[PDB]
C-alpha cells in the first residue's frame, strides 16, 4: 500500500509541506524556470493532484503522504541507492521509529512506507531493482580495492579480461563467476549509507554493492583495513549476509549501525 | 523577467556565459567616464578662475561672472556621479571575469557524463569505490556551483547598476 | 559684445568647446556598451549602464547649453 508520481508532482508538494529539497540522488529538480510560468504550474499540479485525491479540496495534502515526503527530504539515517541494468533507476531509504522508502525510474517517483522489524526485511527492497537471481556459489577471496579499482580502469581502456582476472589472488572456483558479470545481461547497484546529527551531514568512505548476473547473485562487502585502506570480500548473495555487511557500512558512520 | 537558477542544468548556464564579447566593454566605458569625470573638474577650475580674464577696470557689469560661476556646483557634481558610474561599469567587469572562472566549463561537464555512461559498462571490481555516485555527486556539485555562481552575479551586478 | 568682457566671453567659448569635444569624444562609447555574455543578468546590466548612459549625456548636453546663454545680458 503506497503512491506513486512524477517528478514535476513530488516537488510541488514540497512547496506546500514546506519539507524543501528533496536528496539530489532522486534528480529531483524544479519544473519551471521562471516564476511568470509559476502560476501556470501552481495552477496546473494542484489540479492533477486532486485528480489522484492526494490533494484535497483547496491545498490540504494527503497525511500519509506528506509524512513521506518529510522523512525523505530532511532524513535521519539514509542508504543511497543507485541501480544499474541495460537505463537507470535510483532511489533512498529514509528513517526519521517510521521508514520511508522511495524511487524514481527517470519519470515516476513511488515512496512507500516500511519498518525496522529486522535486518532481513532490508533484502528485498535492495534486491528489487536487480534481476532478482538465486544466489551464487562460489570460493570467497578478498581482494584490495584501490587496485582493483585500477584493473576496471584497464578494462574500460581497452584491455581483455581473461588475462586480467588471473593477475590477483584469483581461485579457479570463482573465475566463471566474475566473467558472467562483464556481460549484458547483468545488473549491480551501489549503496552508501548517511547520516544527518550535526551541523552537517556525511557519507561513507565506501559502499556496499550486490549484483545479480548470469551466474547468480554476489555479495561485494568492503571492510577497513590497519593502514586506513579499503579490501572487499567477493562472497556468496546471502539474503542474511548481506544484512550484516551493510551495518557494517553504517558502522562507518559517527552515529553507529542501526541495531543489533 | 527574473528567471530561477535551479530548474536550468549547468550546461546552460555555462553555455550563455562562456561565449560572448567579454567585459572588455565595460571597462571601455569606465576609461571613458573617468576621463569624463576629470574634465568635469578640470572645467571647474577654470571656471572659478574666470575672473582676471576682466583686466583692470572690473569696475560696472560684472553681472557677467556673476551668472557664470554658480555652473561650477554643476561641474563637482557631474564630475562626482561620472567617476561613481566608472565605479559601477568596473565593478560589473570584475564581477563577470570572476563569474566566469566560478562557471563549470563546458568541457568539464562534458567529460563527466562520457565517465558516467563507462562507469554503466565495465564496473564490477572497483564497486566499492562507488564510482557511479561520486561522478553523479560531482555533477550535482557543478549543477549546484552553477546555479550559486548565476544567484551570485545576478545581486552583484544587480547592487553595481543601482544608482540613487 | 561689451568692451572689457571680451576676454571673458572668449573663455565661456573656451569652456563650453573643451567640454563637448570631450563629452562627444566619450559619448558613443559610454552609451554603446555590450553584454559582456548572453546570460539574462548580463544583459539587463549593460542595457542599464546605456540607459544611465544616454541619459546622463542629454542632461549634461542641456547644462553645457544653459551654461553659454549665462551671458544674455
Amino acid at each position: 500500500n503506497a503512491v506513486e508520481l512524477t517528478v514535476e508532482n513530488a516537488w510541488f508538494i514540497a512547496e506546500m509541506v514546506g519539507a524543501g529539497t528533496f536528496p539530489w540522488v532522486l534528480a529531483i529538480t524544479t519544473p519551471y524556470s521562471d516564476e511568470a510560468q509559476r502560476s501556470a504550474f501552481f495552477a496546473r499540479q494542484r489540479d492533477e493532484l486532486t485528480q489522484l485525491g492526494l490533494l484535497s479540496s483547496d491545498g490540504v495534502v494527503n497525511p500519509a503522504v506528506a509524512e513521506w515526503i518529510k522523512v525523505v527530504c530532511f532524513p535521519e539515517r539514509w542508504l543511497d541507492l543507485r541501480y544499474v541494468g541495460p537505463d537507470l533507476l535510483r532511489g533512498i531509504v529514509a528513517q526519521s521509529f517510521n521508514t520511508v522508502v522511495a524511487l524514481r525510474n527517470a519519470q515516476l517517483v513511488t515512496f512507500t512506507a516500511m519498518d525496522i522489524d529486522d535486518p532481513r526485511a532490508l533484502v528485498p527492497v535492495l534486491g528489487v531493482g536487480l534481476s532478482a537471481r538465486p544466489p551464487a556459489r562460489f570460493e570467497e577471496f578478498s581482494m584490495p580495492m584501490r587496485v582493483g579499482a585500477r584493473a576496471d580502469e584497464r578494462l574500460r581502456s581497452g584491455e581483455s579480461l581473461d588475462e586480467v582476472l588471473d593477475y590477483l589472488g584469483i581461485p579457479v572456483s570463482a573465475r566463471p563467476v566474475v566473467q558472467a558479470v562483464f556481460s549484458g545481461p547483468r545488473s549491480y547497484v551501489e549503496i552508501v549509507a548517511g547520516c544527518n546529527r550535526d551541523g552537517e551531514h556525511t557519507t561513507t568512505d565506501v559502499g556496499l554493492s550486490i549484483v545479480d548476473t548470469t551466474a547468480g547473485r554476489v555479495l561485494v562487502s568492503p571492510s577497513r583495513a590497519f593502514d586506513g585502506e579499503w579490501v572487499s570480500t567477493f562472497s556468496a548473495g546471502t539474503p542474511f549476509a548481506t544484512a550484516v555487511a551493510i551495518d557494517q557500512l553504517i558502522a562507518n558512520l559517527p552515529d553507529g549501525q542501526w541495531f543489533p | 523577467a527574473a528567471p530561477i537558477w535551479m530548474a536550468s542544468p549547468p550546461e546552460v548556464h555555462s553555455a550563455l556565459l562562456s561565449n560572448g564579447p567579454g567585459p572588455g566593454s565595460l571597462v571601455a566605458a569606465a576609461t571613458a567616464w573617468s576621463q569624463l569625470s576629470a574634465e568635469y573638474a578640470s572645467t571647474a577650475a577654470e571656471l572659478s578662475g574666470l575672473l582676471g580674464a576682466v583686466p583692470g577696470w572690473a569696475w560696472s557689469a560684472e553681472w557677467y561672472v556673476a551668472a557664470h560661476l554658480p555652473y561650477v556646483a554643476w561641474l563637482t557634481q557631474a564630475s562626482a556621479d561620472a567617476a561613481g558610474a566608472a565605479a559601477q561599469h568596473e565593478a560589473a567587469a570584475a564581477a563577470y571575469t570572476t563569474a566566469l572562472a566560478a562557471m563549470p566549463t563546458l568541457a568539464e561537464l562534458a567529460a563527466n557524463h562520457v565517465i558516467h555512461t563507462v562507469l554503466v559498462a565495465t564496473n564490477f571490481f572497483g564497486i566499492n569505490t562507488i564510482p557511479i555516485t561520486l561522478n553523479e555527486a560531482d555533477y550535482v556539485r557543478m549543477w549546484l556551483q552553477a546555479a550559486a555562481v548565476m544567484g551570485l552575479y545576478q545581486a552583484a551586478s544587480g547592487a553595481a547598476l543601482a544608482s540613487a | 559684445v561689451p568692451e572689457g568682457l571680451a576676454a571673458a566671453s572668449a573663455a565661456v567659448e573656451a569652456l563650453t568647446a573643451r567640454l563637448a569635444a570631450a563629452h562627444a569624444s566619450a559619448a558613443p562609447v559610454i552609451t554603446a556598451v555590450v553584454p559582456p555574455a548572453a546570460d539574462p543578468v548580463s544583459l539587463q546590466t549593460a542595457a542599464g549602464f546605456s540607459a544611465q548612459g544616454v541619459e546622463h549625456a542629454v542632461v549634461t548636453a542641456e547644462g553645457v547649453e544653459e551654461l553659454g546663454r549665462a551671458g544674455v545680458g
